[PDB]
């Protein structure tokens, strides 16, 4: 962290920072719907609700 | 004289058939019947008022790139069979619902569906969807609004639960506009000539009311001009 | 990126004086890259003089 | 045989009609050849190329 | 279809596979959006089969070019069918002819 | 020019043989597009033009 | 441009005498000598070059004069 | 609203000169600036009441290819130049006769006519023709009347030789539509009118009696 963001962060104190978004988002300029979701999972991971 | 004028009156109104009249505007001065009936049509081509289908939900349906059970057709062919519905909603009311259960094999047509009395269906016979089987049965209900012009569902402003189908509205009731002009027998002169407008629509409008509408919106714009000073 | 109204009076006020420049392949003389003023457009494609 | 086909079916015989102009009503000076054509859409879209 | 045409447009519709095509003659037992149920004829069947044909139709599955491959009934039920007639038409298909 | 700009200078500028409105004396190029607005006189009458 | 290549004879000096008002006007606190119009820094520098209130040789005494100050 | 239409914010009136104007509307909806420009123009054209010369009378000539010694513009040069003839006439009166008389060399112009007083001539510098001899005059007897448009001599078809009438004050109007935008409606119309007229009425007035016209042929419909 550079110092002013040291000092920012002393002022006001929130710091949730363990993990990074990296997620799947629409492309700009495509508006569409979904019409079928698929989910692979590695034999011997747990299976999620969906 | 020559700095008056003769006005124009409706004199005549054929009804061909629930989508086709022809309206006869009589008398005319030379030029007037061309000016008169290309003004009347760009304005009826372009800005009259009407109501469309907008929004339809049909029971255990996502989106429209499905299929249900018994229904010949596709959601996205039912959503495309449903913007030609020709709807009359009566006046003060910009919005309405309606209702459409069938069960059992058959063609489901427009005269199936359930209205509160201030809707009228103009052609009963339109084709909705197909049931192909005695178990299939169908319930959609459909919003029906008054708009003017051609609004698609991308350019509707932005929640919308999922169920919830978009349908591009064309709201102009006016299809086709035709208009010939005519000798006017009137009197003794024979300089007079007679505006036939032939106007091929879906039925929702009246031809009377479509040409007072017209002429009330040419009157209201060249109201500018008629009192021309820097704004 | 939320595409407000006066984002668009703003580009409006940028582009009011900056010239563009055009340019085609093969650029085969110093005629195939030209500027012009731009006027904004609703659609996606560049309109040309004639 | 084209000819006979636009006899049959009450158009003229030269396939040309005469249009007016939507936005002053006034007649072309010439008869224009008006039919129907067999178009496509290619693959080629200005969302994909923008 | 094209309102003009050379005559070839049936050939490419069946011979490219988009299209559904009876297998056996019948009667159309049962039509759906997404399936085709005939019945077939007393004369084609194998001893002791079931004498029933299913066509399952690919509704809007994505192509190589990201385009839409949609299969859409073009038989009523208790219409007669002989073999080769078209039972759905796949995409750029009408009736049988390639649109 | 090219085209549909050379086609129209070359419509307008031809030369008809008893056209309507033949033989019109016209005060100028302003009485000339009058004339011709007015369905007096084609594109293509000789006329004398101060 | 053709007024402004009258004035001062080459483009490309044109360019640079230009850029060098247009800099003064955006960058630096100078103001304009003709009413700004609602108009860029260049074109403003264009329309004064046109007008003949700016050349080289009034840019470079008039830095000279802000030097002596 | 489905009835409400957007009406011209900005209307810009621009004199060139004072038969000159540039008449600019903005914004309108779209297809109407096309509409109202049409319907102006061809009103304005062919169907706007006025005063013109239609009939002329010279002493010694009867045909308008005949020849006459001392003018040096032959006879329809001379019906050219009594068209472009500003004239109003007092209201009331729809057919006058003034007439030209002037013996000598030089032009001939139209404030060389002697009227009723009824009859103002807007252009008295306007040259009707050009004596050459001086033992040469001239004696015309040009009839003014009252019409709507722009009614040419073949379309009216003794030695009275028949003028091109032209009835309408206005000499030009041209209207262009550009593209306007309010909020981000980049679809709306603007109009631009250039207008000239012959200097019986200033352009404004002619565009209002014009618009009064068209707004008054459907009052049985509003």
């Amino acid at each position: 962290l550079t110092p002013e963001e040291k000092l920012l962060r002393a002022i006001f104190g929130e710091k949730a920072s363990d993990v990074k978004d990296t997620s799947l988002r629409v492309p700009n300029s495509v508006a569409g719907t979904v019409i079928d979701v698929q989910v692979f999972t590695r034999d011997g991971v747990e299976k999620d609700k969906r | 004289s020559v700095t008056e004028f003769l006005k124009p009156r409706l004199v005549d109104i054929e009804q061909i058939s629930t989508t086709h009249a022809k309206v006869t505007l009589e008398p005319l001065e030379r030029g007037f019947g061309h000016t008169l009936g290309n003004a009347l049509r760009r304005i009826l081509l372009s800005s009259m008022p009407g109501c469309a289908v907008t929004e339809v939900e049909i029971e255990g349906v996502l989106h429209e790139y499905s299929t249900k059970e018994g229904v010949q057709e596709d959601i996205l062919e039912i959503l495309l069979n449903l913007k030609g519905l020709a709807v009359r909603v009566a006046e003060g009311k910009d919005e309405v619902f309606i209702t459409l259960n069938k069960s059992g094999s058959g063609p489901v047509v427009a005269g199936d569906i359930t209205h509160d009395g201030d809707v009228e269906i103009v052609n009963p016979e339109h084709v909705i969807c197909h049931l192909t089987s005695d178990n299939a049965a169908i319930a959609m209900r459909i919003k029906v609004e008054r708009g003017r012009g051609y609004v698609p569902a991308s350019a509707r402003i932005h929640e919308r639960p999922i169920g919830r189908l978009l349908v591009d509205a064309t709201f102009s009731p006016v299809d086709k506009i035709a208009y010939s002009v005519e000798a006017a027998r009137v009197e003794q002169r024979t300089d007079l000539d007679k505006l036939v407008i032939d106007m091929e629509t879906n039925g929702t409008l009246e031809p009377e009311e479509a040409i007072r509408r017209a002429a009330t919106i040419l009157a209201e714009q060249l109201d500018a001009f008629v009192d021309l000073r820097d704004v | 990126e939320r595409e407000e109204a006066v984002v668009w009076d703003i580009l409006d006020e940028v582009i009011r004086e900056h010239p563009v420049l055009l340019n085609r392949a093969p650029t085969l003389h110093r005629l195939g890259i030209q500027a012009f003023e731009p006027v904004l457009i609703e659609g996606k494609a560049i309109q040309l003089h004639p | 045989s084209i000819k006979a086909m636009l006899e049959l079916a009450d158009l003229p015989a030269s396939g040309q009609l005469t249009l007016f102009d939507g936005r002053t009503g006034d007649a072309f000076e010439r008869p224009v050849t008006v039919g129907y054509m067999y178009m496509l859409k290619l693959n080629h879209l200005v969302d994909d190329k923008m | 279809k094209p309102l003009v045409g050379t005559g070839i447009e049936r050939n490419v519709a069946v011979d490219s596979g988009v299209t559904a095509v009876a297998k056996r003659g019948g009667v159309i037992q049962s039509v759906d959006a997404s399936r085709i149920v005939v019945k077939v004829n007393e004369e084609e069947l194998i001893p002791g089969e079931a004498g029933i044909d299913i066509y399952n139709l690919t509704k809007y599955t994505r192509s190589n070019q990201n385009t839409c491959i949609n299969q859409r009934p073009c038989v009523m039920p208790g219409e007669p069918v002989a073999r080769g007639d078209v039972l759905a038409d796949g995409p750029s298909t009408d009736l049988g002819e390639l649109a | 020019p090219s085209q549909d700009v050379v086609l129209g200078l070359y419509y307008m500028t031809r030369e008809k043989i008893n056209a309507k409105g033949e033989g019109m004396y016209l005060t100028g190029p302003a009485e000339a597009e009058k004339a011709y607005r007015t369905k007096t006189a084609e594109l293509h009458a000789r006329v004398k033009v101060r | 441009v053709q007024d402004a290549v009258e004035k001062i004879g080459n483009r490309f000096d044109l360019v640079l005498v230009a850029a060098r008002r247009a800099r003064q006007m955006q960058s630096g606190g100078k103001d304009a000598l003709v009413p700004e119009e609602n108009d860029k820094p260049t074109v403003i520098a264009l329309r004064e070059i046109e007008e003949g209130l700016i050349t080289k040789d009034v840019l470079d005494a008039r830095e000279r004069q802000e030097q002596q100050e």
